[PDB]
């Protein structure tokens, strides 16, 4: 995955968030391959709202 | 440590520091604007920290 850096703080950056589960459901198998850096930059997601 | 621990104990600092911030704001009860951009500051003040 080409890496996207970025912090969330403000309300309005579930853009980087709603990206993902946008991408999920259109290439379920490209998504499969991939699932795993592109859930560490999720779990940073997780820290900071939750 | 995947996300560093040092910066994480300060996240603490921040998250009822600014409880007592509020407890102002009831009392001068400032319209959202301003009771807002306060509570927004502190997020860019600590994000900076990581």
């Amino acid at each position: 995955l080409k890496k996207i850096a970025e912090s969330f703080e403000d309300p309005s950056s579930i853009v980087v968030v709603l990206e993902f589960i946008l991408f999920a459901l259109f290439f379920p198998t490209e998504f499969n391959r991939i699932k795993g850096d592109i859930q560490n930059v999720l779990l940073l997601f997780f820290s900071r709202w939750y | 440590t995947v996300t560093n621990e040092f910066a994480s104990r300060f996240r603490t600092i921040v998250a009822t520091l600014a409880n007592v911030v509020n407890e102002r704001a009831v009392q001068d009860d400032m319209q959202k604007a301003t009771r807002s951009c306060t509570k927004q500051w502190l997020r860019h003040l600590e994000t900076q920290f990581d």
